[PDB]
């Protein structure tokens, strides 16, 4: 069970880590309309 | 307790709509299609189609 | 110069005439004691 | 048995949402 | 479970024949 | 240019046949994860013990149930409000005794409900649209998280929460209703004006649209047929449906603005669920409808019924039938 | 249930009948008949108040 | 007398989204009525 | 029954006031269509 | 279906096919008519024909059996077999005589036009209201019992139950 | 110029309130109709035939006041205010619920007049008349719960009051002695009115957020003319985003409109079609299977099984009370009833 | 000739005359003193 | 747009409208009242008042049990 | 058109199309029997119904 | 008769294929 | 990377006498296992 927590721990934190650093990464940017903000 | 915890149950909820009302407004004012699609610009007749 | 009389005085009438007197009737019995 | 019928037929109804979304008529602009 | 005997014959049948209509008529569309 | 760049392009990507954006990178694995669980559970998961009391319901297909009864049984009351992953579970078969496919699913489907919302904001800022399509989501948003989220949180216990099933759901309605008066609560009246509402205005539009179509085909064939995807002109006469509609009623009763009227049918019905999501929310802490039980006493104080009183007497049927093994006490209080 | 379905029928198949000159849609008019107050008459052609 | 061929017979047409409508319907009206079926 | 006298009363009071106060525009209009 | 192509199904003047629909239910109407007559005057009464299923009314002995028609008010009894006789014998000559109207008289041209009497699909809207009419009719007096649906052919009614008929008689 | 054409002219004149020929027959019943649930609700009691107060005379608020169902000893007497029972007496006519099987046959004929008068309207327009067809779904399931439901069963009393309560009680009397929520052709109707819900709100917030920028100003309700003839949307982007969210997206804008029509309507054909199974007590009650699982085997329980257990309840608890002509005697000893509660 | 047939028979007779015919005569006369002029 | 009759706005914001409506609307709402504080509405629609539900001779609901003999029954309910 | 000896025979039964009466014709007449068949239904339906009862019968599986 | 309580539905479906794929192939030919 | 279309289709046939044939064959295969099917 130990390994399996783990295994769930580490999936979760690098969606979640995925989540966070592409919402960063200039998203306001990433649109067809005016991009300079 | 049930007055209080139903009533702000009840307004953060609606203050989570009007977070989403006005954060997509905002990023759609910004961006600068918040009043419409324009015609001659619209994004998907620039776009490939999905199949 | 409109007409006063007319289908749409009719229609009007037809429903605000006994919805007032019932809203008074209402609010009298808003004061019966059992 | 009647579990097989009962899969059977939710199966069909998600291989359809399958193809009609993989495999759909494409819109086209005409 | 004592099903009705006859539940699986209906109900496959319910839901084969339509199928083939559509099928059928699906095919031979642009004839 | 970098690599990770180029993921971030490819995630955000307006040409992919399923748009994925950051929501969804949240959104697919909750959603899929939730889905495998369900279907596997659904089908094969042995009894769950809801009520704590030993007594295992049977839910699954193989156990037993047909389509209409099978469910996934809510955690068991034992478990109360307790985190309860697979990881906590000395065996899966544990796990599977006490209901933590429930909580599993149930947590999964949250999450990816959700991201879904977000990603429909998402999808709109990349295709340039206006952003308001998740707003009108969030009203089933909301009454699916009042039954899966608040509503055991104001009870105290996941096994509280609507089981995932047909006549699971009807039991947790007549439970709710035996306990709550749900019928007697202003807000379930609003959603019910709500689905009602919502369904006259559909049906009225799609009748008046239907009805005013422009002549484009001829009689063998579907009128849809005389619409062309993508072309510039109306497809049918708003000012005819508005005639019609103003001469059915009165003139002032009928839009003649589409806009006006699509944001009408856009939010009557989106309003009356986010009242009844707010209803069963409140209910949650036993903030329940109208009692007017014995509320007519003649001049000797003697009990005139109203059709209220009927209500409670099917209410309390209900209510004394309920988890007929797990009450030890004279009050139901969660 | 079939009395029923056949009170369907009935207003479907007299509709249909009655309509028979719009199956198909409406006219490419249609902007001045249908307006209100031009005529006396709804639909009458012949009624207009010009007024 | 003659067999002449008749002239009102019409191409009949189910688009794809058509089938595809049809048999969610067949399928999901199985998925209900099957429980009863079997009672 | 004097009941049925004091509530139809304001009722006569009410036309009769109306019918003082409109009358002659009522009785123009009905010259006006014969 | 093979032979499609009947010059009777041609308009002699124009060469389009054409159905003259009310002289069509003008002969109909007049078979009908002739029909039911018939059926209630030979059948049912059993002057040529077996008659009617009778029986007493707690369904102990049934028969079949000749029905005289009873042309008092008790014909309007639905209990009653001799009204569903007199039914046969009098609606019978009503719709003989009204075919012969139909047969002999044009609609006037404010109906002609009203009803679209030159299309058939009007012919199919009105005979289903009269069809649900009649489903409606059926499925009542099965439901509530008739002399023409005995408790010993399709048994006893929820009403016989609910009022304790047959636990009367019994005691 | 003949009579009837002068009276068609003035019946179809263009005035505030349209009247036309339906109006003869719609506006006079739906009148009674209205009156009638006002004047039953208002003033008029149950004690008689339900032993209830039923009106805002006697205390009862708008939830709880009805035009309550005649008492049972009625049967199916259509009780005409002359007819034998109130005998022309007004004041009996109220007392044994007359007031009823008016406001349901002056409604039953003044809907009758709504559709005559959606196709009387639809003609003049020069529209087609789905708007009346569309109606046939209220009408399906109007004759099916007020009319063909009481019929099948033993009097009027048994059909819904016409009241907030009352109909609440009838829906509660539904699930417990007719297993209503499991019936198929119930779930169909769910299904349709959701469904309905769904499309109404989706092709709401779609259109006003593919909107075209048509004007200069926030308010973008200023930005349409109902004589224009562009779209004042994108289909094309609502189909790309509805594609890309859901999978699959409307590109008939005919066939979307026609789905919207579609579902809810036949969403109340079946749930009437249901409702009819009903009036004769043909229920989806029981799974025969599980019935005889559970008879057999003690440890065997599903949520049908206990649904099963609610119903039997509810019955038990209510049946004095809702049906008191029966007289029905149920000693506290034989109330069916879990341990404590 | 019982009561509920004597009821009935003036059902006929005051439906009529309550309300049908002064509906038709008052539709007729307004009719024709309120004609369409084309 | 217009059908050919006054504008509502334009009637109801005229002295004479609100002339004849001071006295007609109060004057209806009083009759309602009259009608029912007078005891009148109870006499006419047969509703009972708070201490006619029971009477002495009867305790129990007074269901009506006859097919058409009703005046008599509800005679003896009192 | 094929002509066969029934059609020949059957011609002059299907050779009315479209003829009519001008104006209202039977129409008051076509009423006035539409009037007394509603009231024949009302009496059948009140009779059925216990809403009209007559001498000499009841209403019941007797007679 | 004790038959097989499976052969109702193997009969009914090894015929109802075959004559369904006959069938779809015959009304499609000329597309 | 583009979706191009087929050459390699061809139409399928089956001409009304192999219909014929075709259920002529399925339906005495039937009346022939069907006894058997049965036991
Ligand atoms: C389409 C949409 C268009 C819109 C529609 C709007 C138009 C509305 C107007 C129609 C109103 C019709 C009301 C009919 C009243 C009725 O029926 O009243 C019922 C009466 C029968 O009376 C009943 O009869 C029963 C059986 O009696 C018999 O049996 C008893 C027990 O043994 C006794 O012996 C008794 O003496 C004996 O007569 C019980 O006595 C009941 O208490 C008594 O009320 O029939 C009758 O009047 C006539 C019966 C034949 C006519 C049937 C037409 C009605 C269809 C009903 C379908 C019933 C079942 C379907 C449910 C699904
Ligand atoms: C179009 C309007 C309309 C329609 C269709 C109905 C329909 C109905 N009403 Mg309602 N009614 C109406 C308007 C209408 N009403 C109005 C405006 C009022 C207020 C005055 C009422 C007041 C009312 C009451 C108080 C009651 C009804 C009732 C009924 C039902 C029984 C009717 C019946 O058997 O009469 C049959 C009568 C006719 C069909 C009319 C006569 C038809 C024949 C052809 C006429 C014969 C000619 C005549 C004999 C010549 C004599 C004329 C005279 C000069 C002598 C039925 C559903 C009853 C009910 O609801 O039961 C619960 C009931 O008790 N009605
Ligand atoms: C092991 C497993 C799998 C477990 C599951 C077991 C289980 C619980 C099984 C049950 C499953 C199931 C399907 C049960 C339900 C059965 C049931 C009740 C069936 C009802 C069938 C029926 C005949 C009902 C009658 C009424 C009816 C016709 C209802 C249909 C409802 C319906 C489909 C409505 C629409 C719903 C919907 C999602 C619509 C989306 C449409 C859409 C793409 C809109 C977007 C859009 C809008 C715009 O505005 C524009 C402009 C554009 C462009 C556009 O695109
Ligand atoms: C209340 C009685 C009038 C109600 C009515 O039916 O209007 C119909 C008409 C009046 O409106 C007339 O009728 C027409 C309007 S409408 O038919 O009411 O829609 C209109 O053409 C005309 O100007 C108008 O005078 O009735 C009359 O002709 C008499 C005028 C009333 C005089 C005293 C009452
Ligand atoms: C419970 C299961 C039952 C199912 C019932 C419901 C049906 C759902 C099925 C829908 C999926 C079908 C999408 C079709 C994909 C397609 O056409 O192109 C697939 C393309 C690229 O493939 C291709 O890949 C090619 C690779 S290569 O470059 O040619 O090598 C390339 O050409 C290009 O990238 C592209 O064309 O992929 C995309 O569009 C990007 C990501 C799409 C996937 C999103 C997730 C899918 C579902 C998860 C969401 C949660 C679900 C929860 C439970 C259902
Ligand atoms: C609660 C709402 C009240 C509902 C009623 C409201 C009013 C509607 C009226 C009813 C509609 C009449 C039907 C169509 C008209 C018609 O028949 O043609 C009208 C004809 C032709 O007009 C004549 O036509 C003649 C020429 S010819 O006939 O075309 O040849 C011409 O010379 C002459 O000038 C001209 O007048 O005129 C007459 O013959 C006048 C009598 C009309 C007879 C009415 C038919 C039914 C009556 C019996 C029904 C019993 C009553 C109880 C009802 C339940
Ligand atoms: C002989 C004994 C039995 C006979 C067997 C034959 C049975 C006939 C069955 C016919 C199938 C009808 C379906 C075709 C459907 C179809 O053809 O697609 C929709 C179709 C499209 O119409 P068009 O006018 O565009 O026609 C284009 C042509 O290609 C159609 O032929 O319109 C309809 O038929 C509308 C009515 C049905 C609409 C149904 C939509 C509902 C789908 C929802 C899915 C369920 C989900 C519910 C979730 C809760
Ligand atoms: C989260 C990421 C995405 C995952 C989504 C997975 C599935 C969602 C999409 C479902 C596809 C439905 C295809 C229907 C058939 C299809 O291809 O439809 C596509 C069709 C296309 O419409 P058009 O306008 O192109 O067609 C016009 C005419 O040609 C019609 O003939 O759209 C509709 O008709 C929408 C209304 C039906 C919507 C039905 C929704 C029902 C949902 C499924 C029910 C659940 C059953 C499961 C039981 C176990
Ligand atoms: C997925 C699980 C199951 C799949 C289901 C699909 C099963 C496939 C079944 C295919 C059917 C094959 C039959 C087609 C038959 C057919 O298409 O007609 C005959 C056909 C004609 O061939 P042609 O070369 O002329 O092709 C013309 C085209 O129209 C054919 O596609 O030739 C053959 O197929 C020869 C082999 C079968 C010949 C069978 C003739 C015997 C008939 C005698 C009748 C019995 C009487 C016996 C009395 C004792
Ligand atoms: C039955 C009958 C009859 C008839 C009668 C009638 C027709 C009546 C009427 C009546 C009426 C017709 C009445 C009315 C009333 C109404 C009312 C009662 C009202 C109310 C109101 C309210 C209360 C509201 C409120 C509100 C809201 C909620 C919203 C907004 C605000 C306000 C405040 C406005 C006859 C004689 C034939 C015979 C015998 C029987
Ligand atoms: C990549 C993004 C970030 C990912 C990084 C996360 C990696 C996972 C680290 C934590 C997961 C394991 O964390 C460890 O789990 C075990 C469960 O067996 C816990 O163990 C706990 O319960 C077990 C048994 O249930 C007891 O024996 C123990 O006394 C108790 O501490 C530890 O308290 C916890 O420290
Ligand atoms: C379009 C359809 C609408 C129709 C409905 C409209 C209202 C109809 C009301 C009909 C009322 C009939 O009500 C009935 O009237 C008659 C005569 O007044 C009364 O009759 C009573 O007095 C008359 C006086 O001559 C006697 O001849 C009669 O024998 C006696 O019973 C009944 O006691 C009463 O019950
Ligand atoms: O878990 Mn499910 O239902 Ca909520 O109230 Mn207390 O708990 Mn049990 O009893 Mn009633
Ligand atoms: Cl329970
Ligand atoms: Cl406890
Ligand atoms: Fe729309």
């Amino acid at each position: 069970m130990l390994t399996l927590k783990i295994a769930v721990y580490i999936v979760v934190g690098l969606f979640i880590s995925l989540f966070i650093f592409g919402f960063l990464s200039s998203d306001p940017t990433r649109n067809p309309g005016r991009k300079d903000f | 307790r049930a007055w209080l915890a139903t009533s702000h149950f009840v307004l953060g909820f609606f203050f989570l709509v009007g977070h989403l009302w006005h954060a997509g407004r905002a990023r759609a004012a910004a961006a600068g299609f918040e009043k419409g699609i324009d015609r001659e610009t619209e994004p998907t007749l620039f776009m490939p189609d999905l199949d | 110069t409109y007409p006063i009389f007319t289908v749409r005085w009719l229609a009007v009438h037809t429903l605000a005439v006994p919805s007032v007197f019932f809203v008074g009737a209402i609010a009298a019995m808003q004061f019966i004691q059992r | 048995m009647e579990s097989v019928a009962y899969i059977l037929v939710l199966t069909m109804a998600l291989a359809v949402l399958f193809f009609a979304i993989a495999f759909r008529e494409p819109p086209r602009i005409e | 479970m004592q099903v009705n005997n006859l539940g699986f014959i209906a109900s496959i049948l319910f839901v084969l024949v339509p199928t083939v209509f559509l099928l059928i008529l699906f095919i031979q569309t642009g004839k | 240019a970098s690599l990770w760049e180029q993921f971030c392009q490819w995630v955000t990507s307006t040409n992919n046949r399923i748009y994925v954006g950051w929501f969804g990178t949240l959104m697919i694995p909750t959603l899929l994860t939730a889905t495998t669980c369900f279907i596997i559970a659904f089908i094969a998961a042995p009894p769950v013990d809801i009520d704590g009391i030993r007594e295992p319901v049977a839910g699954s297909l193989l156990y037993g149930n047909n389509i209409i009864s099978g469910a996934v049984v809510p955690s068991s009351n034992a478990i109360g409000l307790h985190f309860y992953p697979i990881w906590e579970a000395a065996s899966l078969d544990e796990w599977l005794y006490n209901g933590g496919p429930y909580q599993l699913v149930v947590f999964h489907f949250l999450i990816g409900i959700f991201c879904y919302m977000g990603r429909q904001w998402e999808l709109s800022y990349r295709l340039g649209m206006r952003p308001w399509i998740c707003v009108a989501y969030s009203a089933p948003v909301s009454a699916a998280t009042a039954v899966f989220l608040i509503y055991p949180i104001g009870q105290g216990s996941f096994s509280d929460g609507m089981p995932l099933g047909i006549s699971g759901t009807f039991n947790f309605m007549i439970n709710f209703q035996a306990e709550h008066n749900i019928l007697m609560h202003p807000f379930h009246m609003l959603g019910v004006a709500g689905v009602f509402g919502g369904s006259l205005f559909s049906a009225m539009h799609g009748s008046l649209v239907t009805s005013s179509l422009v002549r484009e085909t001829t009689e063998v064939e579907s009128q849809n047929y005389g619409y062309k995807f993508g072309q510039e002109e109306e497809t049918y006469n708003i000012v005819a449906a508005h005639g019609y509609f103003g001469r059915l009623i009165f003139q002032y009763a009928s839009f003649n603005n589409s806009r006006s009227l699509h944001f009408f049918l856009g939010a009557w019905p989106v309003i009356g669920i986010w009242f009844t999501a707010m209803g069963v929310s409140t209910m949650a802490f036993n903030l329940n409808g109208f009692n007017f039980n014995q509320s007519i006493l003649d001049s000797q104080g003697r009990v005139i019924g109203t059709w209220a009183d009927v209500l409670n007497r099917a209410n309390i049927g209900f209510e004394v039938m309920h988890e007929r093994n797990a009450h030890n006490f004279p009050l139901d209080l969660a | 249930v079939f009395a029923l379905l056949f009170f369907f029928g009935h207003i479907w198949h007299g509709s249909r009948t009655l309509f028979r000159d719009v199956f198909a849609g409406v006219d490419p008019g249609l902007e001045e008949q249908v307006e209100f107050g031009v005529f006396a008459k709804v639909g009458d052609l012949s009624t207009r108040k010009e007024a | 007398m003659d067999r002449n061929s008749n002239p009102n017979r019409q191409p009949v047409e189910l688009n794809r989204t058509s089938l595809y409508l049809g048999l969610l319907l067949v399928a999901v009206l199985g998925i209900l009525f099957s429980s009863y079926f079997f009672n | 029954d004097w009941r049925v006298i004091v509530v139809v009363s304001p009722l006569l009071i009410a036309a009769t006031w109306a019918a003082i106060n409109i009358g002659a525009a009522a009785i123009r209009q009905l010259q006006d269509v014969l | 279906w093979v032979f499609w192509d009947l010059e009777l199904f041609v308009d002699p003047r124009t060469g389009e096919s054409a159905l003259d629909l009310p002289k069509m239910f003008g002969i109909h109407l007049f078979l009908s008519g002739l029909l039911c007559f018939g059926f209630g005057a030979f059948h049912l009464t059993g002057v040529w024909g077996p008659g009617m299923w009778v029986s007493d009314p707690y369904g102990l002995t049934g028969h079949v059996q000749p029905v005289a028609p009873e042309w008092g008010p008790a014909g309007f009894n639905p209990f009653n077999p001799g009204g569903v006789v007199a039914h046969h014998i009098a609606a019978g000559i009503v719709g003989i005589i009204a075919g012969l109207f139909h047969l002999t008289v044009r609609p006037p041209e404010r109906l002609y036009k009203a009803l679209r009497m030159g299309n058939i699909e009007t012919v199919l809207s009105s005979s289903i209201a009269a069809v649900f009419f009649a489903a409606f009719v059926v499925a009542g007096t099965m439901w509530y019992g008739n002399a023409t649906t005995p408790i010993e052919l399709f048994g006893p009614t929820r009403y016989q139950w609910d009022k304790g008929y047959f636990q009367e008689e019994i005691q | 110029r003949g009579w009837f054409d002068v009276l068609d002219d003035w019946l179809k004149r263009d005035r505030f309130v349209f009247i036309g020929w339906s109006g003869l027959l719609l506006f006079p019943c739906a009148f009674m109709a209205l009156g009638g649930w006002l004047t039953g609700t208002t003033f008029v009691t149950s004690w008689y035939t339900h032993g209830l107060a039923s009106s805002y005379l006697e205390g009862a608020n708008f939830l709880t006041v009805a035009v309550s169902s005649p008492a049972d000893a009625f049967g199916h007497s259509l009780l005409f205010l002359w007819g034998p029972e109130a005998q022309g007496n007004l004041t009996r006519w109220f007392q044994i619920g007359g007031l009823w099987p008016f406001v349901a046959l002056h409604g039953a004929f003044g809907l009758i007049g709504f559709m005559l008068r959606q196709f009387e309207i639809s003609r003049l327009v020069g529209i087609r008349p789905y708007n009346a067809i569309a109606f046939s779904g209220p009408i399906a399931v109007f004759v099916s719960v007020f009319l063909m439901y009481p019929l099948g069963q033993s009097s009027w009393f048994f059909a819904p009051s016409f009241g907030v309560a009352g109909i609440f009680r009838f829906i509660l009397f539904l699930q417990g002695f007719h297993n209503w929520t499991l019936n198929p052709f119930h779930m169909m109707g769910v299904a349709g009115i959701l469904g309905g819900a769904l499309l109404c709100a989706i092709h709401g917030a779609t259109v006003e957020n593919t909107l075209f920028e048509d004007g200069e100003d926030s308010n973008t309700f200023r930005a349409f003319e109902p004589t224009q003839a562009e779209e004042t949307y994108s289909m094309v982007t609502a189909n790309r985003f509805w594609s890309q969210i859901f999978g699959i997206a409307f590109s008939n804008k005919r066939w979307l409109h026609f789905f919207m029509l579609f579902v809810p309507v036949t969403g109340l054909w079946m749930s009437s079609v249901g409702i009819v199974g009903l009036a004769l007590n043909l229920r989806a009650y029981d799974f025969v299977s599980q019935e005889l699982r559970a008879a057999e085997d003690p440890e065997f329980e599903t949520f049908y099984t206990k649904n099963i257990l609610l119903n039997e309840g509810m019955r038990a608890w209510m049946a004095p009370q809702d049906q008191p002509h029966e007289n029905f005697i149920f000693p506290e000893e034989v109330l069916p009833r879990g341990n404590a509660l | 000739m019982t009561p509920s047939l004597a009821n009935f028979l003036w059902s006929l007779v005051l439906g009529a005359a309550i309300v049908l015919i002064p509906a038709t005569v008052g539709l007729i006369f307004i009719s024709q003193k309120d004609k369409i002029t084309r | 747009g217009t059908t050919g009759e006054r504008p509502f706005s334009d009637i109801v914001t005229s002295i004479r409208y609100w002339v004849i409506h001071s006295i007609t609307i109060p004057m209806l709402f009083i009759a309602g009242w009259l009608f029912v504080s007078t005891g009148l509405a109870y006499d006419a629609f047969g509703t009972p008042r708070p201490d006619e539900y029971f009477t002495q001779t009867r305790q129990e609901l007074p269901i009506l049990q006859e097919r058409y003999d009703i005046n008599q029954e509800i005679q003896e309910f009192n | 058109a094929q002509r066969t000896r029934l059609g020949d025979i059957l011609r002059p039964l299907n050779s009315e199309y479209g003829k009519v009466v001008p104006g209202w014709g039977t129409t008051p007449v076509m009423g006035v029997f539409m009037a007394l068949f509603l009231v024949f239904l009302l009496i059948i339906l009140q009779i059925y119904n216990s809403s009209l009862i007559l001498e000499g019968f009841s209403v019941d599986w007797a007679g």
